[PDB]
RNA sequence: CUGUGAAU
């Protein structure tokens, strides 16, 4: 299991 | 430490000794304040008791203020301080009022000094819960109004007279502990703290448990209190402490409007972030717990096409959540709410209408991720149970 | 036991 937090780019929920 | 007068031959207290002996010897604080001589004297008052042993009681036990203290604050002697205080309050004669006056005299002066007592703060919510309310409503108003009241409410001893004060007296006596605690300088450093958290939290569950006067006094507290809660919720909801007051709001019903504000302002658009953390990722829990239907659907879609995927692996929100060491845990607790909705363990009609064929897509999507990945989560203990989830329901 | 909270 992962220890260090990922980022990914939200996406608008009118996209 | 005892009287010479009151040990044997051997140098050891007197077996059965006499409650009166102990009382006209003027002796009573050396035994209140040894371990053998205060179990004697507490099994002692508990039995029948003549009029002038109660008024000796009355006055070497609660009748004399330096005395009273070191009773008060001692590891023994706050047992019997408690004991002749029941005893006070139990005795109707004529002394009956100037023995409360006198017993309130004597806390209101000392009463934050006794608060912060590991054992004068049991003297203090004894007195809070057997006094007259209109006794005991005094100590309450000498309570400090200043910073010194942070003190009150983080305090290992203090915190445990906060609580009980908001469990026994009026709303009216106490609401400027609501507004102290809900003032932005105070909220997240009270919130914040193992022992302040559980003041906040007993307050919300006491204001959210007559007259319409006393209603409008409730309601306006509970909304003061709220709107400083989800102003800072961000904050409270990845605090170490203050991520259960975000979760006991979350999940009470009669807290609902306060909810969805929490949901709408708060995690939506952070729910892959807030998943990954300690504490704020049993706060996620609780919201797809508790949701609306109309917002659990919008969190649903938010984890599952609410992310662009990594553009060199192509692994999105629900890949890194279901393998990261605390967003496993949220995870699991979206796929336990599709499988108890399907299998009609969870409501799914909201409005006279049935939503279960929304369950059922988010269903299809979190099984056929555990099947694409079923390799590398059959390695784990998450991914095990995941896989299990998945096999009861299809046994069905 | 893959992950957090009260004083005799
Ligand atoms: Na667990």
């Amino acid at each position: 299991l992962r220890s260090q937090k990922l980022h990914l780019t939200y996406i608008e929920k009118n996209k | 430490v005892l009287p010479t007068w009151s040990l044997d031959s051997n140098g050891e207290m007197r077996s059965r000794l006499s409650l009166s002996e102990v009382l006209d010897s003027g002796d009573l604080m050396k035994f209140a304040v040894d371990k053998t001589g205060c179990q004697f004297l507490e099994k002692a008052v508990k039995g029948s008791l003549t009029s002038y042993q109660k008024f000796q009681l009355f006055e070497q036990v609660i009748g004399r203020k330096d005395d009273f203290l070191k009773l008060s604050t001692n590891i023994f002697g706050n047992y019997l301080v408690q004991s002749v205080i029941g005893i006070s309050l139990a005795t109707n004669d004529d002394g009956y009022t100037k023995r409360q006056e006198k017993l309130k005299n004597f806390i209101s002066s000392q009463m934050t000094d006794m608060c912060l007592d590991k054992f004068a703060c049991r003297v203090i919510q004894s007195s809070l819960q057997n006094m007259d309310l209109s006794l005991a409503c005094k100590l309450v108003q000498a309570l400090p109004r200043d910073a010194r009241l942070i003190a009150i409410c983080v305090d290992q001893n203090a915190n445990h007279v906060i609580q009980k004060v908001v469990a026994v007296i009026p709303l009216k006596n106490w609401e400027f502990i609501v507004d102290f605690v809900a003032t932005p300088e105070h909220l997240r450093q009270i919130c914040s703290d193992k022992y302040g958290c559980r003041v906040v939290q007993t307050i919300i569950e006491k204001l959210t448990a007559l007259t319409s006067a006393a209603q409008n006094l409730r309601e306006r507290a509970l909304q003061r209190l709220m709107t400083s809660v989800t102003n800072r919720c961000q904050e409270l909801a990845t605090n170490e402490y203050a991520n259960y007051i975000i979760q006991h709001i979350v999940s009470n019903d009669d807290l609902a409007v306060y909810r969805e504000c929490i949901i709408e302002k708060c995690l939506m658009r952070n729910l892959l972030s807030l998943s990954q953390e300690k504490f704020a990722s049993h706060v996620v829990e609780k919201a797809f717990l508790h949701a609306p239907l109309e917002l659990l659907a919008e969190m649903m879609d938010e984890i599952f096409d609410g992310y662009i995927p990594h553009p060199d692996t192509g692994k999105d929100a629900l890949d890194i959540m279901m393998f990261h060491q605390f967003g496993n845990y949220v995870v699991q607790c979206m796929l336990t709410i599709c499988c108890d909705a399907v299998s009609g363990r969870r409501q799914t009609k909201e409005g006279g209408y049935d939503h279960a064929i929304s369950f059922q897509d988010w269903l299809k999507k979190l099984h056929s991720r555990v099947t694409k990945e079923r390799h590398r989560l059959s390695r784990f203990s998450s991914g095990k149970k995941m896989i299990e989830t998945l096999a009861n329901l299809r046994s069905t």
